[PDB]
């Protein structure tokens, strides 16, 4: 099954019907290989993509590759970061770099701009790893401009869970934000469905 | 200094030379210039070169 | 006349009558104490006070007889900053300490919490200078408690024009602000006008 | 649900037209209720009772802006410091219109003191465009007056520090005497024939007495003055061929008052837009509850970026004066202003007339005794 | 160059009780053995030498 | 009094007090300046640990040591400047009064040595800020009559 | 309470020279005031003894 | 193709894409993925400064260099950790897959030496900083037709902004550039047994 | 792509071991991850030739 | 000891050619002359003296 919505739980739909019909299902793209967290036994599911801890471990890589050994770890109250907090710093614990880590800034519920400004006026260092949904990194990022933090020697980093729609990309974005994601335009959708096959 | 037995010796030490120096190249009318010559000067100042 | 209030203007105005009574005419107290920049050479306004180069000379004497020396300097663009930096730098020309200074910070405007506070957080020092008006003092302070610039490491060191009123002590300041002026409550008004008269 | 705008003026011609820029500030600024009034204070012989009359008559009307246009008065002084200081009570913007003196154009004596017009250290700007285009490195600054000179020698080192140079000789004195001949004779032996003079008139009718007494009238002389060192009895003293300044529109006074209003209100119906809507209260009954968006408003005054006004595109900078003034440039071919330039931006146009120097040639004096 | 080198603050206590005007009369102290160290230029002392 | 007047309008000789603010919101009379002079009632500098409310301090650490030469060098203050110089650290002395009474003073001083700059490099990594003065009652000490 | 030069430089700097050719020591504080040109002397500082 | 499975279901070896936001405000495909390790088309890191349009500013400085074994040791990355050691710093170098060909590519190394500690405490008291690379042109600087070579070439067509490394002063670098106040008595020297 | 020890340490740590009373050299990143007790053995490091 | 210290960094890609496990393989190898130095502690090499 391929997709090109944003629509992950269908995929979870097939899981069920994975838990079910007994039958191996390969989701391809769209809503039909966003990530989901743990498997089953009883389903044979599986996606074709990269899981959020693959996809730190390419985004430390590519901190690691320019010596960007100073960062700050943002993210939300949006679920799987608890996961996600666990692995870097398993991974951190597991460096060769050394890394002179600040720590951790979350936030609590929808922002007044009055706890969440002094949590992220914390912030003294360059690099920034943001892990949330796109509907609250617009207001991030927005208020990062609006507090200084989107500076030139400043960077962004982030996963795929805001990169959807090429198309949708609002002001407040910097020109400069790196993410990561496993749409890679160079293989089609047919090739994609031929690996499957 | 690195030679391997003190093989090979060189001659005088500095007397009968070219005597130049090193600098630091800049693009000509570089702001930068006045600031570089005072920071190495400070340099030279405390034993650190 | 000795004001109570914390208008220095006021006593501008009776320089003006200085200028146009041809009296010699004492600013005494509160806002009529506060010192202006440039008194008129048609003028005999006099006022019970110091200048800001002894106020000054006070502040680096308390700042080395403690050995603090690492410090910073940040002025808003309230005017008589020029000189007084410039007072800073020739006693650092004529200093047998060796004073470690970081460089000036100054602010363009009213802050908007935008560009003021990456030049705030270029510090990272103990001791900061801070002279502007009153309410801009509170601005700023209320910034750095926000910015967590108001620890037990980072003291505070103002003239007396950010004190004015010993009777009004306003909201946020840190329990342990130092300051220098001259209101003092044992030096009566009563001594002041007599030693006037 | 009205904005009162006071100012200092006599003029009939010029009330008429500042209420003709209050019925076209209704017009194409939008269709909310806000209403305009108008308020002019005229002349008062006593200067304290000139400042009385505005604040009991501008306090209690609550006004926003005040704009002073009095060149002609017999008292040389040029006043209108306590009515900033007044305006300054509750942090209100003084728009000025006549005067460029430094001592008025401190930001430090004169708090929320902000023009359209340039001051004289912008001088120092043409000079150093002279210094640029003409090639031009041995000075000597000539101040004989302190007040402004020192504004004007620190507006003269802010504006070496691009080429990092330093002047050969600096001279600040006590005028009225007349025997300054020691230190003009060995300026005159040093190796700079480029000699900076700016002071006050008479001042300047002095020193130019006293070039007529030390055969300065000779050649390799380059003098380049204001607009004050050209008048009165400084005119008739001074060296024809002089190169001066003029300010164009300077002595406009219509279409400049027209101009100010119109950013005036521009400017409210900017502030309009972020509503935070503060009003100077009655101070003169025992208050002293101060305006809250005094340096806000005064952001506003800052943040005034326009391009439209018969002086020229009006725009305030870090100093809150006039960016790139138009400017012409004179010369006194025979005790006649001719005029030999004009100027844009940051850039002098000559024109095709002729450039008589009081020294030799038609072309630039440099005349540098090469060390 | 003594004076701001902190750690060479003690050397700085001697030659204030010691100090020359000219280095002649340095030359002419430490013949008659009244100096003991002078520290100095390389190219005068070489010449002397 | 001295109570003259420059050419710009100040006291040559005026009264500065310095102040700091209390635990209870109240500005206390602390330091008065003289002629040339400037008159400290707190030698010590008062910590005022509590600035605000969400304040834990846990870096203005106490340190006691010994006058011993190889390691702990203790010298007089520069009377001339009183400025320690920047490779020593400051001190202070419990020096008494007079031999009737206990009270003393607290005569300020400059160390060097070697475990001086054990504990300057100790605050270049560590980060936390040092109180240093010195013992007068033992040298090492010895348990005497179960008394440390 | 000012800190004003003494000596060559002292001399210099008011006006009564024009160029310093000399032995001079070129250090920080001299190129923070003036201008230098590029050394043509070469060395160091050391002790002599008897 | 090994497209394989985990335990947990997730692909072994998937593909990964790095996108960056460029100026023109569209998503650019930057960094690919191997089966192990990262690929990037542009090993030269730029500033990507315009972030929006409020930034005038300027601190990066464009530097070029030489190899001299007593001053700028070049090594390469460390094969343990893929990283430079504490007192190298990055650089690049352009190198080709043989002479004929006339494509190249900017493989990351590592440089230590004299002026390396000379830039980084320039960069600590100056307050700036600065991008590495050496030079593939040749030597310090020869004028072959009113054309330099080297690093010479790189700062009279300013496609470098300075040369802090080990650099020889004489009479026609000094009329083409400007130089500093010397650091080092460098003169020229003779070698026999 | 994980860090562990081996040996004396690598023994230690996997509970196969509870006391290493062995001539262990204390360093810096040994200490960082375990407890040691005061050393009985005070030295140095040289060169061992010929 | 020698992978932190980045003066001793090149000595470092040199010892990493000829590693040995025990130290009594160490004292082997020296004794037929195959190295040339060992670098150990005091007093194992002054009981092994
Ligand atoms: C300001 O200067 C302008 C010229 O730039 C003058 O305005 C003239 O005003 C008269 C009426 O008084 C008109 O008849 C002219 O047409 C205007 N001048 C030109 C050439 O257009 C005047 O000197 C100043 N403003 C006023 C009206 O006083
Ligand atoms: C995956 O890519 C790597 C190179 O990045 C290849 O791995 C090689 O395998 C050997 C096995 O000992 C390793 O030493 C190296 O990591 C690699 N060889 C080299 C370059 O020395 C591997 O061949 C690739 N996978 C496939 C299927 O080709
Ligand atoms: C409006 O202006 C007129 C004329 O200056 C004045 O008489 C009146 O008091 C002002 N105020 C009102 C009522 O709008
Ligand atoms: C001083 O001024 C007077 C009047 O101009 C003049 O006669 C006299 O010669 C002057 N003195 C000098 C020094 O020339
Ligand atoms: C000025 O020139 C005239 C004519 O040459 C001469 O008489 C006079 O002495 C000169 N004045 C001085 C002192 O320069
Ligand atoms: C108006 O200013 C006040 C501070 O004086 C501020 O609290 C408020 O948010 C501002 N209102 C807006 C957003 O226009
Ligand atoms: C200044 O210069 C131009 C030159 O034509 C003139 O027309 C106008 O009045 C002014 N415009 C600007 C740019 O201010
Ligand atoms: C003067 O006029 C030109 C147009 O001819 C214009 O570009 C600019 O405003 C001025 N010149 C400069 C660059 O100052
Ligand atoms: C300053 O005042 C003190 C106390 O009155 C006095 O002992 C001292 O001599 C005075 N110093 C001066 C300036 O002479
Ligand atoms: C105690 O003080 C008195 C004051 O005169 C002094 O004579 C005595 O020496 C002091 N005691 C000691 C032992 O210093
Ligand atoms: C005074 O000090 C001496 C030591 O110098 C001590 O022996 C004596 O007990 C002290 N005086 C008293 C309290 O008797
Ligand atoms: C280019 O020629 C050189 C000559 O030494 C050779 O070593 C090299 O292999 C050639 N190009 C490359 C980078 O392969
Ligand atoms: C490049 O040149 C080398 C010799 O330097 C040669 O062995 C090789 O075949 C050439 N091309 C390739 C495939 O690298």
């Amino acid at each position: 099954f391929g997709d090109d919505t944003d629509q992950e739980a269908v995929a979870q739909m097939l899981d069920f019907i994975s838990s079910q019909t007994f039958i191996p299902i390969l989701g391809i793209s769209g809503g039909a290989s966003m990530i989901m967290a743990d498997k089953d036994p009883t389903s044979t599911f599986f996606q074709f993509g990269a899981s959020i801890q693959q996809q730190a471990t390419v985004m430390l890589k590519i901190m690691q590759d320019y010596d960007w050994h100073v960062f700050s770890l943002v993210t939300t109250i949006f679920p799987g970061y608890r996961d996600f907090i666990s692995f870097i710093k398993t991974t951190v614990d597991n460096s060769f770099v050394g890394w002179d880590m600040q720590n951790v800034i979350t936030l609590d519920t929808s922002f007044e701009d009055a706890k969440t400004q002094v949590q992220l006026k914390k912030i003294h260092s360059s690099v920034i790893l943001l892990y949330c949904s796109k509907d609250e990194a617009v207001l991030i990022l927005s208020e990062a401009r609006s507090l200084g933090l989107t500076g030139y020697d400043f960077f962004w980093i982030v996963p795929s869970l805001v990169s959807g729609n090429t198309e949708l990309i609002p002001k407040e974005f910097p020109s400069g934000l790196i993410s990561v994601s496993y749409d890679d335009w160079d293989y089609s959708l047919e090739a994609r469905v031929r690996d499957g096959l | 200094g690195r030679d391997e037995g003190c093989k090979l010796v060189t001659i005088g030490s500095g007397y009968i030379f070219a005597t130049t120096g090193y600098g630091i190249a800049l693009q000509k009318g570089s702001p930068w210039k006045r600031q570089i010559d005072l920071a190495l000067l400070q340099f030279v100042g405390d034993g650190e070169m | 006349f000795g004001d109570d209030t914390d208008q220095e203007a006021v006593a501008q105005m009776l320089d003006f009558i200085s200028s146009q009574t041809f009296i010699p005419i004492l600013g005494i107290h509160g806002g009529a104490s506060m010192i202006m920049a440039d008194k008129d050479p048609t003028s005999t306004f006099f006022q019970f006070g110091a200048s800001i180069q002894q106020q000054a000379t006070v502040m680096l004497k308390i700042m080395q007889d403690y050995d603090w020396h690492v410090f910073s300097l940040v002025t808003t663009i309230f005017p008589g900053y020029r000189d007084f930096i410039s007072f800073i730098k020739t006693t650092v020309d004529n200093s047998f300490v060796g004073w470690d200074m970081q460089n000036v910070i100054t602010l363009d405007t009213s802050f908007e919490d935008a560009k003021t506070q990456v030049q705030l957080k270029k510090i990272h020092s103990s001791v900061i200078l801070l002279y502007c008006s009153k309410d801009e003092a509170v601005l700023i302070l209320s910034e750095a408690r926000s910015l967590g610039l108001t620890g037990y490491d980072f003291f505070w060191i103002v003239p007396s024009l950010v004190s004015g009123n010993t009777e009004l002590i306003p909201k946020e300041f840190p329990s342990g602000l130092i300051s220098v002026s001259y209101d003092d409550w044992d030096y009566s008004l009563e001594a002041r006008v007599r030693d006037g008269l | 649900k009205i904005v009162n705008i006071g100012a200092v003026l006599s003029t009939r011609k010029h009330e008429q037209m500042f209420r003709e820029a209050v019925n076209q500030a209704n017009k194409r600024h939008g269709s909310w209720k806000i209403q305009l009034n108008a308020t002019s204070v005229t002349h008062k012989p006593n200067a304290i009772q000139m400042a009385l009359s505005v604040c009991e008559d501008l306090i209690s009307s609550q006004v926003y802006a005040i704009l002073v246009s009095h060149p002609p008065t017999p008292n040389d002084h040029f006043t209108p410091t306590p009515v900033s200081y007044t305006a300054g009570f509750y942090r209100i913007p003084v728009l000025g219109l006549t005067t460029r003196m430094s001592i008025y154009s401190d930001k430090s004596i004169h708090l929320s003191f902000l023009r359209t017009v340039p001051p004289y250290s912008h001088q120092s700007s043409v000079w150093f465009e002279m210094m640029r285009v003409y090639n031009w490195n041995h000075i000597i600054l000539l101040v004989s007056d302190d007040h402004e000179g020192r504004a004007a020698q620190k507006r003269l080192e802010t504006l070496l520090e691009e080429r990092e140079s330093k002047a050969e000789k600096v001279l600040q004195f006590d005028p009225g005497t007349k025997n300054v001949t020691a230190l003009l004779m060995e300026a005159r032996e040093l190796e700079a024939r480029v000699i900076i003079l700016s002071a006050s008139e008479d001042d300047a009718a002095t020193v130019y007495r006293a070039a007529a007494m030390l055969n300065m009238t000779g050649s390799g002389y380059v003098w380049l003055v204001g607009e004050r060192e050209i008048s009165g009895n400084a005119l008739r003293y001074a060296p024809d061929g002089i190169i001066g300044l003029q300010l164009i529109n300077g002595k406009n006074e219509s279409a400049h008052i027209s101009d100010a209003v119109g950013v005036v209100a521009q400017a409210v119906h900017e502030l309009l837009e972020k509503e935070n809507i503060t009003d100077p209260p009655r101070g003169c009954v025992g208050n002293t509850n101060i305006w809250k968006t005094g340096p806000l408003f005064k952001r506003v005054l800052m943040s005034s970026k326009y391009a439209d006004g018969v002086t020229g595109r009006v725009e305030f900078n870090e100093d809150g004066d006039r960016k790139f003034a138009n400017y012409s440039i004179m010369n006194l071919q025979n005790r006649k202003l001719v005029q030999v330039g004009i100027y844009n931006g940051t850039h002098v146009i000559p024109n095709d007339r002729k450039i008589i120097w009081p020294g030799g040639e038609t072309e630039k004096p440099r005349g540098y005794q090469m060390s | 160059y003594f004076r701001r080198q902190v750690e060479l603050s003690t050397m700085y206590r001697h030659m204030e009780k010691h100090n020359y005007e000219s280095a002649a009369e340095a030359i002419q102290a430490v013949r008659d053995n009244k100096l003991h160290a002078f520290i100095w230029d390389s190219a005068v002392l070489e010449f002397e030498a | 009094k001295d109570l003259s007047f420059t050419e710009e309008g100040y006291q040559v000789h005026p009264r500065l007090v310095v102040i700091v603010l209390n635990k209870d919101r109240e500005w206390e009379k602390v330091g008065k300046w003289e002629n040339q002079t400037l008159s400290l009632r707190h030698a010590v500098w008062p910590r005022y640990k509590s600035f605000s409310d969400c304040e834990p301090d846990d870096n203005h650490l106490s340190i006691v040591t010994l006058e011993e030469a190889p390691f702990v060098i203790v010298e007089d203050i520069d009377p001339l400047t009183e400025t320690c110089v920047r490779n020593t650290v400051p001190c202070r002395k419990f020096v008494k009064i007079n031999n009737s009474t206990n009270e003393g003073m607290n005569v300020k001083k400059c160390c060097k040595g070697f475990c001086i700059d054990i504990l300057k490099k100790l605050s270049r990594t560590v980060k936390f800020t040092y109180d240093l003065y010195l013992v007068t009652n033992g040298k090492h000490g010895k348990k005497v009559n179960n008394v440390w | 309470n000012k800190k004003e030069w003494n000596g060559m430089m002292g001399e210099l700097l008011s006006g009564q020279a024009d160029m310093i050719v000399a032995p001079l020591t070129i250090n920080n504080e001299r190129a923070q005031y003036i201008e230098f040109s590029k050394p043509f002397k070469y060395q160091g500082l050391t002790i002599l003894v008897k | 193709k090994d497209l394989s499975f985990t335990e947990e279901g997730y692909q072994v070896h998937p593909r990964l894409v790095v996108i960056v936001l460029n100026k023109d405000r569209e998503w650019e495909k930057v960094g690919k993925w191997e089966n192990q390790t990262l690929s990037l088309r542009h090993a030269v890191w730029p500033r990507y400064k315009s972030f929006s349009d409020c930034e005038p500013d300027d601190n990066h400085l464009s530097i070029v260099t030489l190899e001299e074994a007593p001053f700028v040791i070049v090594e390469d990355i460390d094969p343990l950790t893929e990283t430079c050691v504490r007192n190298t710093v990055p650089c690049r170098k352009f190198v080709k897959i043989n002479n004929s060909t006339n494509e190249g590519m900017n493989v990351k190394k590592c440089c230590k030496g004299f002026c390396i500690d000379i830039l980084k405490k320039l960069s600590r008291t100056v307050k700036f900083t600065y991008d590495l690379y050496l030079v593939t042109n040749g030597k310090h600087g020869k004028k072959v037709n009113n054309v330099w070579n080297g690093m010479i070439g790189e700062v009279v067509y300013q496609r470098a902004v300075m040369a802090v490394g080990s650099l020889t002063i004489n009479e026609e670098r000094s009329e083409v550039v400007d130089f500093s106040v010397p650091f080092v008595e460098t003169g020229i020297s003779v070698m026999v047994s």
